[PDB]
């Protein structure tokens, strides 16, 4: 069918029909332009009109301009093709490497697995991280969180579990960065080269990308998002394999959705978002899902616009989520790193019948010690810390002692830090808290648990300050 | 007598081609936006031209009119009049022979001194770079001030943004890092220097003038271009300022040179666009911006790219110029173009008047690039004054044992070595002797209301007497150990001789 | 509204800082004296 | 000593409570209007952007 387009207003476009129309959500193709610009059907106006979000830019555009209709929503190219490469939204490469050539093409829109797919299975996937390990154990198959502000390790702190998880994982990945800085992206595609689970020579790579980087117009972050997920879900169903999928922020979707809901007529909510932001989002994180033809492991960073948890946006995202990480910044500004928060984050699997009675007791006695802390900090304001009881001093000890021994340095932040790399099994972060907790350790000072792995070397650490005192 | 010779040579070339061009009528004109009845084949965001010779963007193409938005005053358009389209994408000149010259946000010359000789127009909403052609950010951005070359540094490429309260010492910090390119841009090498684009959005026009004069003074228009949008320019003007700077900047880039734009501020582009929305009618948001308020800075910040040495290994750095409401950060624009920027720069009040000038709030202040894009000599001694400043900031509160009170000393004393004056931007070798002299225990003796004389009368000895020592520091780009141990004797030697 | 615990340094007004000092202060003193200790049982355990 | 001392510290805290009373008084009235202003700036804006499309 031929349309022609009788609106342009930003990024809506008004292409009118006098064949039958198309429906919504199918990709239309504009006629006359040197690249590929897509349109996506989002309402039937009436009269013929559909009115339809560009998912690039509208510059350029006339009054006019035939417009044809591909008759399918976007299909991207999908398969073991796709892996090492990069991508748009409508799917065509953005790593000037040459065409993708597979033989099946997926649509970005899909139903969300039913209820007779749901697998009921959690267990325990050791991260390295002591904090996450600790208090809000990951679990494989089951959808992340990382929650925080801008400048407190969303980005760090996912890109160390790509070194970690990803890297030592025998199934594929997936990497859909949505709106986010450019710099970046090319950042992690060149740290990948180097790491060599993106291989340029021969065929052995183990990460597809797809960027919609926060210089495109909100139909195409509001899209890419979809992109990622349609090629996990292929690497789910068909390979039949384990799949992670980092997304970097999925707040940029609902954002970019929030950009054109005033412009497509709707009356805003609650804060100048959409309507429609909770099924909007519900509709795309229901289909990263184990199912039991599959496995996707979701790691997803979520913007929190102004540290703000109560905003609409995370607020919803909260319930999609298995576990979550939620990172502070007054606990950045403390110089702690990873700055997850060990109070205000939470996991599924976090019971004592699928981690033990040990792990569980260990994360519940560090948790109700920090919460103990922060009472006491109300008090120390106006006493001081000479006039506590000494036995208050003993809760004050160990709490400072155990927020810096959940601090960590990771092997990607050696340029900030300078330190090295750690990764700490899962049975030595459980042994060096209890430890801490049991008081094997109230003769140490704090500043020797500050950025180490295991307990070990934090007595290590003492060592050393002690001899060079 | 030649006066009127050279009235003549202007008219004896005109533009006699008349030709058939499209056209429409405007219903309605009123507010800067003219609904326009007609030109049927106008593109997106295309330039048309009025009766009166006054230019317009096409905005808005609704299936009955199309909303037009005058780059201009309005009071010449009348109903009825005749709008033609020039066929072409609002664009800009560029070149080198703009630098030096003061224009408007459409690239018109202002301070008089004849028209731009450019040979080159560039289309002002560009897609900024893709993901392959960037390449790490490498090279330092030397800003002259010692707290950001130390403890916030910024790299070429990178996207710093100073966002503070009013009058805190953000275009101050902006004129600072434009002075100091003096030095490089006067050299010999290509690889250092550096053009500066000056970007002023709603300031009136005695500031804009006031720092062009600042500049001239400074010898610093040699390489400066000064795009001003003032108060008194129509919305769709100071809408457009950012992006017309921004691909005088992208021309530098794209040729292998080196940018630094810098718009000031960014919260008058966000409320220009946002009159120009409300004015077309589009349906209003949160605070009342539009919609599109975070892609209007989005795009725009995304331009300051690296490009990689197969296309050019030019670069453009940018650092935009934000004002919060009494340090709410927390607000609408603010926290856009935080999540958008690399780095930021918090000015802070408080700061301002406890006698801490520039006010850069170092504990908040952050820079992405960090180790990359500093100088050895700096990565070395700033390393360990970042140390000393953070372990202070923790005991600063109160005011006994010696350990703690050498720690509050050498705290107070390196804090006191940060401040700094106007309009004086200092070599990154002097800033590396200076942070060394304090970072090494020396200046614990004095007092901490005295280390401004010595700052300055150290500067003012090595200067002259070691002039080669900060050569083979700027040279080898390092603190050799022979040049330690010079710097160890001649601090050792000027501290007692004062 | 009421008032949870924990919040005299989330406000971060100048009791907040003067209660991170007046910690920190005394915690690095205790961490001087611990350390003394340190030293003083590595040198007595050598032999 | 220790007598005059607890009396002064049982007369200081006191005083530093009942201020921090009137000081809770004044910021209660300035949160009940800051929460009311925040409650009509949001209808507004949503009332606004009602009746512009
Ligand atoms: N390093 C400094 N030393 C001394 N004074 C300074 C310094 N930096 C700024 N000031 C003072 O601060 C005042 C405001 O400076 P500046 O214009 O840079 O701030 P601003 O926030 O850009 O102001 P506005 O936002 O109102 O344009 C100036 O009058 C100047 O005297
Ligand atoms: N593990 C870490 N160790 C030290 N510093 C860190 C760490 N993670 C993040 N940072 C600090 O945060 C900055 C990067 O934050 P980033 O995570 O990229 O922002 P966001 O989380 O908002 O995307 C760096 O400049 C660095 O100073
Ligand atoms: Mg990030
Ligand atoms: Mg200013």
């Amino acid at each position: 069918t031929t349309g022609r387009i009788v609106a342009v207003i930003g990024a809506v476009v008004d292409v009118q029909f006098d064949e039958g129309l198309p429906p919504i959500l199918n990709a239309l193709e504009v006629q006359g332009r040197e690249t590929r610009l897509v349109l996506e059907v989002a309402q039937h106006l009436g009269e013929s009109t559909v009115r339809t979000i560009a998912m690039d830019g509208t510059e350029g555009l006339v009054r006019g301009q035939k417009v044809l209709d591909s008759g399918a929503p976007i299909r991207i190219p999908v398969g073991p093709e796709t892996l090492g490469r990069i991508m748009n939204v409508i799917g065509e490469p953005i790593d000037e490497r040459g065409p993708i050539k597979t033989k099946q093409f997926a649509a970005i829109h899909a139903e969300a697995p039913e209820f007779v797919e749901m697998s009921v299975e959690q267990e325990i996937l050791v991260t390295g991280i002591k904090v996450v390990d600790l208090l809000a154990p990951y679990a494989k198959g089951g959808k992340i969180g990382l929650f925080g502000g801008a400048g407190v390790g969303k980005t760090v702190l996912i890109m160390e579990l790509i070194n970690n998880v990803a890297k030592a994982h025998g199934g594929y990945s997936v990497f859909a960065g949505v709106g986010e800085r450019t710099r970046e992206g090319n950042d992690l595609y060149h740290e990948m080269i180097e790491s060599g689970v993106i291989n340029l020579k021969d065929a052995t790579s183990k990460v597809a990308l797809v960027y919609g980087q926060m210089n495109e117009p909100p139909g195409a972050r509001a899209r890419v998002a979809l992109t990622g997920l349609t090629v996990a879900e292929y690497f789910r169903d068909q390979e039949g394999q384990d799949v992670l999928l980092f997304i970097d922020n999925i707040f940029r979707f609902t954002q970019a959705g929030s950009e054109v809901s005033a412009l497509l007529g709707r009356i805003p909510s609650a804060v100048g978002y959409q309507p429609t932001l909770a099924t909007d989002m519900g509709t795309m994180q229901e289909r990263i899902t184990t199912t039991k033809k599959g496995s996707i492991t979701s790691v997803q960073a979520i913007y929190v616009p102004a540290d703000d948890l109560t905003d609409p946006a995370p607020a919803t995202t909260f319930a999609h989520l298995d576990a979550t990480t939620v990172l502070s910044r007054a606990i950045a500004e403390l110089g702690i790193y990873p700055a997850v928060d060990p109070l205000d984050s939470t996991s599924r699997i976090m019971d004592p019948n699928i981690v033990g009675s040990e792990h569980y007791d260990v994360a519940r006695g560090v948790q109700k010690i920090l919460q103990d802390y922060k009472s006491l900090q109300d008090i120390i304001a106006i006493l001081g810390m000479d006039e506590l009881s000494e036995e208050d001093k003993l809760t004050v000890s160990r709490a400072r002692k155990i927020q810096r021994f959940l601090s960590q340095p990771f092997q990607v932040a050696e340029v900030f830090t300078g330190h090295l790399g750690k990764l700490v099994p899962l049975k030595e972060t459980i042994k060096g808290f209890q430890q801490i907790l049991a008081g094997e350790y109230d003769h140490l000072p704090e500043q020797a648990f500050y950025m180490v792995g295991p307990i070990e070397e934090a007595v290590a650490k003492a060592d050393k300050l002690a001899e060079e005192h | 007598a030649e006066v009127s010779s050279i009235l003549e040579e202007r008219i004896l070339g005109a533009d006699t081609s008349v030709d058939l061009e499209e056209t429409g009528r405007v219903l309605s004109i009123g507010d800067g936006i003219a609904r326009v009845h007609g030109l049927r084949n106008v593109q997106a965001e295309e330039m048309v031209e009025f009766s009166s010779g006054l230019k317009g963007m096409s905005l808005n193409l609704e299936p009955d009119n199309v909303g037009v938005v005058v780059f201009g005053n309005d009071k010449l358009i009348k109903e009825g009049d005749i709008v033609k389209r020039t066929g072409a994408i609002v664009d800009v000149p560029v070149g080198e022979e703009l630098l030096g010259r003061v224009v408007d946000a459409l690239g018109n010359a202002i301070d008089g001194k004849g028209p731009i000789g450019s040979k080159a127009r560039r289309r002002v909403g560009l897609k900024a770079p893709g993901i392959i052609p960037r390449i790490s950010v490498r090279e330092p951005m030397q800003t002259g001030i010692k707290a950001v070359d130390s403890l916030v540094p910024i790299g070429r490429g990178q996207r710093e943004l100073i966002i503070g309260d009013r009058q805190t010492g953000k275009t101050s910090i902006a004129i600072d890092t434009i002075i100091n390119q003096k030095r490089f841009n006067d050299g010999t090498d290509e690889k250092k220097k550096l053009y500066c684009i000056y970007v002023a959005i709603g300031q009136k026009r005695s500031t804009v003038a006031q720092l062009v004069k600042r500049l001239t003074d400074a010898d610093a228009m040699k390489y400066t271009i000064v795009v001003s949008a003032t108060a008194s320019d129509a919305a769709p003007l100071q809408y457009l300022a950012p992006y017309s700077g921004c691909s005088m900047g992208e021309y530098f880039r794209d040729n292998g040179k080196h940018a630094l734009i810098i718009y000031d501020d960014l919260s008058k582009q966000a409320v220009a666009y946002r009159q120009m929305s409300l004015l077309l009618r589009r349906p209003p948001g949160r605070e009342a911006y539009p919609g599109d308020v975070f892609y209007l800075h989005s795009r725009l910040l995304e331009r300051a790219a690296k490009m990689n040495d197969a296309f050019g290994g030019g670069s453009l750095t940018a650092l935009p110029v934000i004002e919060t409401q009494a340090g709410d950060v927390s607000a609408y624009i603010p926290t856009n173009v935080i999540s958008i920027t690399d780095g930021q720069i918090f000015l802070e009040t408080e700061l301002f008047y406890k006698g801490i000038r520039p006010a850069i709030n170092v504990g908040l202040s952050v820079s992405r690039v960090g180790s990359a894009a500093q100088t050895r000599a700096m990565k070395q001694v700033a390393g360990t004054m970042k140390l000393e400043l953070a372990q202070y900031r923790e005991v600063a509160a109160f005011a006994l044992d010696a350990a703690t009170q050498q720690l509050l000393s050498r705290g107070v004393r390196l804090t006191e070595l940060l401040k700094q004056g106007q309009y004086s931007p200092m070599a990154i070798e002097e800033q590396v002797a200076v942070i060394y002299a304090g970072v090494r225990g020396y200046l614990d003796k004095l007092e901490p209301s005295k280390i401004t004389k010595f700052e300055n009368a150290f500067l003012s000895h090595v200067i002259s007497q070691h002039q080669a020592l900060l050569s083979k520091i700027r040279t080898d780009g390092k603190i050799s150990e022979e040049s330690d141990a010079k710097l160890k004797e001649i601090v050792t030697n000027f501290l007692a001789g004062f | 509204v009421r008032s949870s615990a924990g919040a005299v340094r989330d406000a971060g007004g100048a009791f907040g800082k003067r209660e991170q000092a007046e910690e920190e202060r005394y915690f690095r003193a205790r961490a001087k004296e611990q350390l003394a200790a340190l030293k003083k049982h590595h040198e007595n355990e050598i032999s | 000593s220790t007598t005059s001392e607890q009396s002064a510290r049982m007369t200081a805290m006191d005083n530093a409570s009942k201020n921090a009373s009137e000081m809770i008084d004044k910021l209660t009235l300035t949160f009940n209007r800051t929460r009311q202003a925040v409650i009509t700036k949001e209808l507004i804006e949503i009332i606004s952007g009602a009746a512009a499309l």
